[PDB]
RNA sequence: UGCUGAAAGCAUCUAAGCACGAAACUUGCCCCGAGAUGAGUUCUCCCUGACCCUUUAAGGGUCCUGAAGGAACGUUGAAGA
RNA sequence: CGAUGUCGGCUCAUCACAUCCUGGGGCUGAAGUAGGUCCCAAGGGUAUGGCUGUUCGCCAUUUAAAGUGGUACGCGAGCUGGGUUUAGAACGUCGUGAGACAGUUCGGUCCCUAUCUGCCGUGGGCGCUGGAGAACUGAGGGGGGCUGCUCCUAGUACGAGA
RNA sequence: GGUUCUCCCCGAAAGCUAUUUAGGUAGCGCCUCGUGAAUUCAUCUCCGGGGGUAGAGCACUGUUUCGGCAAGGGGGUCAUCCCGACUUACCAACCCGAUGCAAACUGCGAAUACCGGAGAAUGUUAUCACGGGAGACACACGGCGGGUGCUAACGUCCGUCGUGAAGAGGGAAACAACCCAGACCGCCAGCUAAGGUCCCAAAGUCAUGGUUAAGUGGGAAACGAUGUGGGAAGGCCCAGACAGCCAGGAUGUUGGCUUAGAAGCAGCCAUCAUUUAAAGAAAGCGUAAUAGCUCACUGGUCGAGUCGGCCUGCGCGGAAGA
């Protein structure tokens, strides 16, 4: 089916340690998505000074020293892609001709152990079809010299028209399962969604633990480790916070630097709800120069598909150590350029995002439990049954937290479906 | 078989016939012979029908079994009637008796005439809902199985034969 | 109703029967729990 | 999808019985069709004379009579090489 | 290898059902219209074009639907030669060259009077137990077997509406 | 490519080596004819041998799993490895115990084959040498031992045997290679081998005992199943055995966690206790906790079998093609 070669034995990890344009390259975030992965190297050695070569993208004499470690495995880390119709992108797709395992499996692997959700699960297979089809469909130069192109002779397609037509047929197969599981998640999402959705994602530097948030912040918890489990990739769930309830955000698994392009477009499932959302919120502290590549990546991106009006509110990165202070109310002017006091143990304090939360919905008085002495019978505990939110404070003459909150045709509905016999209320 | 164990007990307002493999019975709800038997033999002799196994056949056990169970069910015909019950409810769905040709209004474009057979007699106080009267549980099993089949109870109304204030497990999708 | 091959017994409620010469279950409980042919 | 029902005191569409159930099957509709050698049926019409050798239900030859009908031949057809 | 003519198209088809539509059911996150999956079912039906030789493929537009396979990837003693199946010539690349290309371009001869089987029609000889004329019974065999839209039931059932 | 009359006797090979050789040829092995020799040659019994295949084993060469603590790093304060707080939550390099795995491992080791002796019996001296004359050097299937292949192929390459080639006859429907058996001729003869005895189509509608109900027999696997037959055990029990069922189940069993729901759909202290047949801060399930069973359960009128698991014979479904 998809086989491919061996795996489970010790190799190096090949990346060049010395771009001298760069820089930075502070490497935690890549080991931490490797531990996450698994991908394991018992001894680590370094480079010292090499620079890239642009030629070959490796060098020989490091490639005939990893050479030992090859005669054991049989590959080595080769990256890149995007091989297309022309015959030179070809030669460039031949020119990795060296034994190699991609970047783009070694990164995909961990959700392809550990696929939580389905239409991502189609999406990484799909994705794992398109990088065996770029040395596939734009590699059909060692064939045609091997076997003497004994049955292009008949039809004017090119050569290996079968396998390609096989292939093909694969994807659309996979692609239409893909649609039909976008029907019946469109289904859902019309049981579900009702006429507005407020959704963000972000992504950035890894180590985010975003089940056990989930978990840890719900009021339900779940027995669960520190490392992590099959609970992983990003799926849309409720949040909740201290006062308003039903939000609605992606839980996006830690993202990696400088060469992810054709990665999020693998990543597009995922991604697919970031561009219809309207508040585009994203976390990432501003000391990286790495970062100027994707900073420039995801303007462009802003760019092709427009709504990109909406200023974004800042929620800054690695805080995780300092912890120095409280917050504090400081107004300069109404964009407000302050602190964020971000912090994922204790609650205190999220109070620009609970300023904006609150600042979407009020009225929270619109609620009114009846005065009556008790009866026996018929429609009662109903409205203590139907719905609140938050939390109590101390009140007397039960003005109790139990709320009905619908538009204006419940409202017209108001005066038709009750009798009003309490002819308070004019 | 211990229900072929147990002989049926056969009161004096009911007369039973036997003609070799053919039971005859005699009651009064009425006359009535369905069944004649094939590996099961019968005779009383102390107004109790006794249901033996012939030979060997490791399968006349079982058979007694039922001829026990439908001589049970026929001596019960012969005193009093069988199935009551049947409801069949909805918007504008009425019933009323003609004889032996009863009428299910049930929603259909055209109306719909259901021909009772012989040994049936049915009966309707409230328009939703038909009670029968018959000597045969068989045949009127199979009558009130052709009533309720004429419209099938939707998991999303509730319908069906159901005694006194009795529940069908009611389907809660699509509550928007 | 399931075709499959193996033909399990799927709660509690589930109860098996040979009908004809195949072998399928039948649930009182839950009537997707029924299925055909193991 | 069911009724009644034991095997398996409950249950169960099945093992004994029984009732539904589709453009599929067999008929229904339309053509060929008794070479249907299993060569069929019905109605009508026509023939009811002699002699020899007989290797015998025997069978062959001669004279007379050769019907019902068919074929041939002409005129042909909106039938047809 | 003492010759089984190679794709596609046209004409004509036949079979399997692993079923595109129509038909009957189960389950459903099946409220109704509409869907998804699974079972039974092969009776019938199962597009016109622009592109280049195309099988494919893209697209316009239609239909209830534009099924998947087998039949020498059905069918050249039925048709075609647009392409490989040649010999003339040119471009690119290789070879100091003759020449070559699992590259391109222009052009480039497709025979058969049907003995046998098989079919489609149509007769002659005899048989059917005396010979004829004419009606039939029906053992068998074939043909047919598709389906849209609109209206009433009814804006009813259902749905908070749409 | 063809190679022309008859009868009798024997009867192959498609291998090794070499080959400007691979479809040819030479020598040898195999065939025939003719001389000569000898208990020469086969077979069986006994006797003398060498082995490293099958199998096994893990000491060696390697490979592999688990359990037994440090010479130093991963390092534990480690710029206190303190010539004493190091000596752990890993290898204690190594070593010990248990469990495996090998064509290129052997501290073991068959059956068979093979070589050489002695003995009888049988065999037209079959054995060896020389001389005249060839053919053949394109092999195929099946069983056994394998390399390769996918423990695919009517695949390919070897060792050995049988068959066909070059062997008819009988059987397996039809069939070179499978089984029985090697046709000098004739008989309107008897017995038999493989195979069979209901009709085609010869011979048992033979006898005894059992199995299956699916047309198994007469195509097919994982898996599924109260199909049915046999066996050996276990739990309940006339202190009533398994079924179904009227009725019965409360005060710390309302302490904490969207508190006039913690308690049954979200977990931790927690069942000390009461009218302990039955006390449940309830799991499997459940409609809108306030219908119901296993619920730590039964006074019970109800009465001889019942319920699981293990092995085995024959079945069933998985099972769709032009």
């Amino acid at each position: 089916m998809f086989d491919r070669y061996d795996a489970g034995e010790q190799a190096v990890l090949v990346h060049i340690y010395f771009t001298q344009d760069k820089d930075m390259e502070d490497l935690q975030e890549f080991e931490s998505l490797v531990s996450s992965a698994g991908v394991e190297a018992l001894q680590v050695i370094t480079g010292s000074r090499k620079a890239p070569h642009p030629k070959y993208f490796v060098g020989e004499g490091k490639a005939v020293e990893i050479a030992e470690a090859v005669k054991a495995t049989g590959a080595s880390v080769v990256l890149f892609d995007h091989a297309l119709s022309p015959a030179q992108e070809r030669n460039l797709e031949r020119l990795c001709e060296c034994r190699v395992i991609d970047r783009t499996g070694l990164i995909l692997d961990i959700f392809a152990q550990r696929a939580r959700t389905h239409e991502g699960k189609l999406q990484v297979e799909l994705a794992q079809l398109r990088h065996l089809a770029t040395r596939l469909v734009r590699g059909w130069t060692h064939l045609e010299r091997q076997k003497g192109g004994i049955g292009l002779r008949g039809p004017g397609e090119t050569q290996l028209e079968t396998d390609r037509r096989l292939l093909r047929n694969r994807i659309v197969q996979i692609q239409s399962r893909l649609e039909r599981v976008e029907k019946q998640r469109e289904q859902g999402r019309q049981s579900r969604i009702k006429a507005d959705v407020p959704t963000v994602s972000l992504v950035g530097y890894t180590n985010a633990g975003k089940s056990t948030l989930f978990n840890r912040i719900t009021e339900a918890r779940v027995y669960a480790a520190d490392q992590l489990f099959a609970t992983l990739d990003p799926t849309l769930r409720r949040i909740d916070v201290a006062d308003v309830g039903e939000t609605v955000l992606a839980d996006t698994v830690g993202f990696i630097r400088h060469l992810p392009h054709d990665l999020v477009a693998a990543f597009k499932a995922t991604l697919q709800e970031t561009r219809q959302a309207t508040l585009l919120l994203h976390v990432i502290d501003a000391a990286d120069v790495r970062v100027q590549e994707n900073i420039e990546a995801v303007n462009t991106v802003l760019e092709e598909i427009d709504a990109h009006e909406i200023p974004t509110l800042l929620v800054m990165n690695k805080i995780d150590m300092l912890e120095d202070f409280e917050p504090r109310i400081d107004r300069d002017e109404e964009n407000k350029p302050n602190r964020v006091w971000l912090s994922a143990q204790t609650g205190a304090g999220i109070p620009q995002l609970f300023q904006a939360l609150t600042e979407r919905l009020s009225g929270e008085v619109a609620q009114h439990t009846l005065r009556l002495p008790p009866q026996e019978g018929r429609l009662r505990s109903r409205f203590y049954q139907l719905q609140a939110i938050e939390k109590e404070w101390m009140e007397e003459d039960g003005s109790v937290s139990l709320q009905v909150r619908m538009p204006i045709v419940d409202w017209r509905r108001l005066c038709k479906q009750e009798p009003a016999l309490i002819d308070y209320l004019i | 078989s211990r229900v072929a164990k147990a002989p049926v007990v056969v009161p004096a307002g009911v007369d039973v016939k036997i003609n070799g493999q053919v039971i005859t019975i005699k009651g009064k709800n009425g006359e009535l012979t369905r069944t004649l038997n094939d590996a099961v033999e019968v005779k009383h002799a102390d107004n109790t029908l006794t249901f033996g196994p012939r030979d060997g056949y490791a399968d006349g056990w079982a058979q007694a079994g039922t001829a026990r169970a439908l001589l049970n069910s026929m001596v019960i015909g012969v005193t009093e009637g069988f199935t009551k019950k049947l409801q069949l409810v909805g918007v504008g769905y009425r019933a009323a008796v003609k004889g032996n040709v009863i009428n299910l209004s049930l929603g259909f474009s055209h109306p719909v005439d259901h021909q009772l057979p012989a040994g049936i007699t049915a009966e309707c106080p409230t328009q939703t809902e038909i009670v029968l009267k018959g000597a045969d549980k068989q045949v009127i099993g199979q009558v009130a199985a052709d009533l309720r089949a004429y419209r099938r109870p939707e998991p999303y109304k509730g319908k069906g034969v159901r005694y006194a204030d009795e529940v069908v497990r009611t389907k809660e999708a699509k509550k928007k | 109703m399931k075709v499959r091959a193996s033909v399990k017994k799927l709660c509690r409620n589930c109860k098996i029967v040979k009908r004809d010469g195949v072998i399928r279950v039948i649930c009182s409980a839950e009537p997707k729990h029924k299925q055909r042919q193991g």
